[PDB]
């Protein structure tokens, strides 16, 4: 009866923002679902391939929980097939995803007065993505087919900073979203529930 | 490799940063409007400088991109609001000696002070002018006092306002406007939408067909003004000429809501007073905040979330730190909206504490909007959805429905009579006024009135239209209506009249939309969810398309109209067309005070 890393993934002080998918590895865990539950109020809990109450009953392989910081809207950004700022260009969710998505709010945690500024995240790059790929990509981005050293005169650079205040009003007050990844591959099942 | 992507990417930044630096900027802001002490006054003028560097260096990078090569409205609107170079585009000893000009106003006019004959009172214009014009009755004090502040604030400020007229016509040749007064016109422009585009001389003309439909109700009503007054001061006032200068209920003709004491028809009736009550149930800040949000909860518009309750001061904190409350409300943003108002146990503050939660209501509504489109769709919309909350509240029937008015009561007719002027002399008295200081400066940035006849123009058609006379005659070498605040720190004064026409306007759709019967200045929007949506759709949609295109998602009618204006006083103007019997209309333009 090894208990797995989540409450070490979800009580930490620094989530890596987007731009860091920040993903754990789970194996050799036993997936117990009430911290699932009891942890935090919640905001969004919305399930796509496996049924919020009748999961407990499977058996996986690996899980894959990524951990970041986004604004109020982005956390309904984050689903199978949708478009924008944070779903084209920082963190793409293939559309065959099976699995639960998990964001509760974090202010008093997570923002300070005089602010927050660590979190970055991206907004243009060359192409679009490709679901599941990290693109830390520190690339002054160019466009106005000058290239150029950059930031400047069309010089973009590709991060941006989230200022994040303990009094921002609930729709962009810094959420913590973490997305569980499971996968029904045929394979040695390693993660089991009780 | 196209333009549009280059300034999509452009207006991605700006959003973003510009986000950032003002939430600082107002934010601190707001720390100025509670904890005024010496170091918070540093902190924020270094935050407004770096705002303004910051806009200085974007509009400066964003100047490469040209609106021939671009599309996509949106897009067109928005470069277009970064391309406003402004005082930037003269030299720069020009802009610094604009600024220090406007400086130079900013003290005058908050640091003029008066001596009367003996020197011992040393009086200003606030609150000492308004105490003594909406307190005293006298003839002599008003006379004297006004006409001292004109006489020595003039003094000052005159080739002032000569540079500035000559500096702001060469700063709007410069910005490719033909006058500074189509500088000021530009705000309406709106370009590349069929049937919706407008011009600079168009919002003329409909102001100019305004005038035709309004000008009876005006000089009707002035008809009574001077009755009344004549009636209270028979040797000073001709039944047939124009009312003097300093007679007209507040400091410069602005407001005759003071007038009340002495033009009320029947005296006797009491009038709609609730602050009684106020006390009988011990009703406070939170208690009128929240009777506030049941109210807009009955219109279907979202809740206050938890930090405005959390951080808004509401209640004045103490007498430890000093507090300036004009009631405002600004843009922070990402939700976390704020009011600062003293609130006292009155009814003033309940009809300010609905205005304002219109201004917030709005102000939420085009929150997921980008940043250069995060204000109302012109700069008269914000007062006015305001301000229908305010007249929407005033009636009767949500005091009997909340059960703050007993509800063994019926309407009482000479009260509701009263109520009616109550609402008419706060309003109608704004118009001429507001109208006129905008024709002339219109005309003083046209050039076609030279420098040696100002004030005699001025005031030979404030004689013909407005129905008011100088009390003493005044040369060229006077400036007296540059003596008011807005005038005295360069903000427009339309915004005034299309709040007023626009705000009754949207009462009229939403009572249309209400289905309320009988009379209009009985309607109520509660319980109306329907009206709610209604209002929403334009709600949302700030400065994205243009403002006709939202005023058409109101009323359905792509410009302003008088229809609400005639509808709303009719019962009204029924019992003054049948009072006004035994009585001249209209006024006499040769007759003045002094002229014996
Ligand atoms: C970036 C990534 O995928 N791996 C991260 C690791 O670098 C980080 O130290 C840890 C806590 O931040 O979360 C995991
Ligand atoms: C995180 O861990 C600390 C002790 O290490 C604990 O007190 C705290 O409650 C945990 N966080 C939450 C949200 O429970
Ligand atoms: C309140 O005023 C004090 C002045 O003593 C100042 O130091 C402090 O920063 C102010 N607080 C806020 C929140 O503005
Ligand atoms: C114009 O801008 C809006 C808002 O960003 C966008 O939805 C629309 O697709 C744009 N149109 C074109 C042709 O790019
Ligand atoms: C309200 O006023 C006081 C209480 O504050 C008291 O007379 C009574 O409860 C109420 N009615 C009147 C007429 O005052
Ligand atoms: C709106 O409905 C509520 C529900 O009881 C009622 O209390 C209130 O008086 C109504 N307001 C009106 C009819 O103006
Ligand atoms: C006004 O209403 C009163 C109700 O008290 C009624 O007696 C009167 O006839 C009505 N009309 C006038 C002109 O007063
Ligand atoms: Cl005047
Ligand atoms: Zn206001």
């Amino acid at each position: 009866t090894n208990l797995c890393p989540f409450h070490e993934v979800f009580n930490a002080t620094r989530f890596a923002s987007v731009y860091a998918w920040n993903r754990t590895r789970i194996s050799n865990c036993v997936a117990d679902y009430s911290v699932l539950y009891n942890f935090a109020p919640f905001f969004a809990f919305k399930c796509y391939g496996v049924s919020p109450t009748k999961l407990n009953d499977l058996c996986f392989t690996n899980v894959y929980a990524d951990s970041f910081v986004i604004k109020g809207n982005e956390v309904s950004q984050i689903a199978p097939g949708q478009t924008g700022n944070i779903a084209d260009y920082n963190y793409k969710l293939p559309d065959d995803f099976t699995g639960c998505v998990i964001a509760w709010n974090s202010n008093k945690l997570d923002s300070k007065h005089s602010g927050n500024y660590d979190y970055w995240y991206r907004l243009f790059r060359k192409s679009k993505l490709k679901p599941f790929e990290r693109d830390i990509s520190t690339e002054i981005y160019q466009a106005g087919n000058k290239p150029c050293k950059g930031k400047g005169p069309n010089c973009y650079f590709p991060l941006q900073s989230y200022g994040f205040r303990p009094t921002y009003g609930v729709g962009h007050q810094p959420y913590r979203v973490v997305v569980l990844s499971f996968e029904l591959l045929h394979a040695p099942a390693t993660v089991c529930g009780p | 490799s196209t333009t549009e992507e280059q300034a999509k990417t452009f207006l991605e930044k700006f959003n973003h940063e510009a986000e950032d630096l003002s939430y600082q900027s107002s934010l601190a802001s707001w720390n100025y409007n509670t904890n005024i002490t010496d170091e918070n006054v540093q902190k924020m003028n270094e935050a407004r400088a770096k705002w303004s560097a910051f806009y200085e260096e974007q509009s400066r990078m964003a100047k490469t991109y040209s609106l021939e090569e671009i599309q996509n409205l949106t897009l067109k609107r928005q470069l277009k609001a970064l391309q406003h170079s402004g005082t930037s585009a003269l030299s720069a000893e020009k802009s610094k000696r604009l600024n220090t000009i406007l400086n130079k106003m900013s003290t005058i006019y908050s640091t003029g002070k008066v001596l009367d004959p003996n020197t011992q009172e040393c009086l200003a214009l606030e609150p000492g002018l308004d105490d003594i014009m909406e307190n005293s009755r006298d003839y002599n004090r008003r006379l004297w006092a006004w006409e001292g502040w004109r006489a020595e604030v003039g003094k000052q400020l005159r080739p002032l306002y000569e540079e500035y007229v000559v500096l702001e016509n060469e700063m709007a040749r410069a910005n490719n406007y033909e006058d500074y007064g189509d500088y000021w016109r530009g705000d309406y422009e709106v370009t590349g939408a069929g049937d919706y585009d407008y011009s600079r001389d168009q919002l003329m003309k409909d102001v100019e067909r305004t005038f035709a439909e309004i000008k009876p109700l005006y000089e009707q009503l002035h008809a009574y003004v001077r009755a009344k007054l004549m009636h209270t001061y028979p040797s000073y006032i001709s039944p047939t000429g124009c009312l003097p200068a300093h007679l007209l209920g507040d400091m410069w003709g602005r407001f005759w809501t003071n007038l009340y004491s002495l033009t009320v028809p029947f005296e006797h009736k009491p009038s709609i007073d609730v602050t009684e009550k106020m006390e009988n149930q011990s009703w406070d800040a939170e208690r009128i905040f929240k009777e506030a949000e049941k109210f807009f909860v009955s219109i279907s518009l979202p809740y206050m979330t938890q930090g405005f309750w959390d951080n808004s001061m509401l209640t004045e904190p103490g007498d430890g730190r000093k507090v300036v409350c004009h009631p405002t409300a600004w843009d922070l943003g990402k939700g976390d909206f704020r009011i600062k108002m003293c609130t006292k146990v009155t009814m003033d503050d309940f009809l300010t504490a609905h205005h304002e939660m219109g201004h917030i209501q709005y102000d939420m509504a085009y929150a997921a909007q980008p940043y250069l489109l995060r204000n109302g769709a012109n700069e008269g919309f914000h007062e006015a959805v305001g301000e229908i909350m305010s007249l929407s509240a005033a009636t009767p029937h949500y005091l009997k429905a909340l059960g703050l008015l007993a509800p063994d009561f019926h309407e009482d007719n000479e009260t509701e009579i009263n109520f009616l002027l109550k609402q008419a002399l706060t309003i109608v008295g704004t118009l001429p006024f507001t109208y006129m200081l905008e024709k002339w400066r219109w005309m003083v940035f046209k050039g076609e009135i030279p420098k040696q006849q100002w004030m005699e123009k001025w005031w030979e058609m404030k004689r013909e239209i407005v129905g008011v006379v100088e009390p003493l005659p005044h040369d060229e070498t006077y400036c007296d209506p540059a003596c008011l605040f807005h005038v005295a720190e360069d903000y427009s004064f339309i915004r005034y009249y299309t709040r007023t026409i626009y705000q009754f306007q949207f009462h009229e759709a939403l009572c249309k939309t209400a289905k309320h019967e009988g009379a209009l200045f009985k309607c109520d929007i509660s319980n109306s969810t329907e009206a709610g949506q209604r209002l929403l759709q334009m709600l949302r949609l700030g400065k994205s398309e243009p403002w006709t295109l939202a005023l058409e998602n109101i009323v359905g009618i792509k410009t302003m109209d008088v229809k609400p204006l005639l509808n709303y006083f009719e019962p009204l103007f029924t019992w003054l067309k049948e009072q006004n019997r035994n009585s001249f209309v209209g006024w006499s333009t040769e007759w003045t005070p002094y002229s014996d």
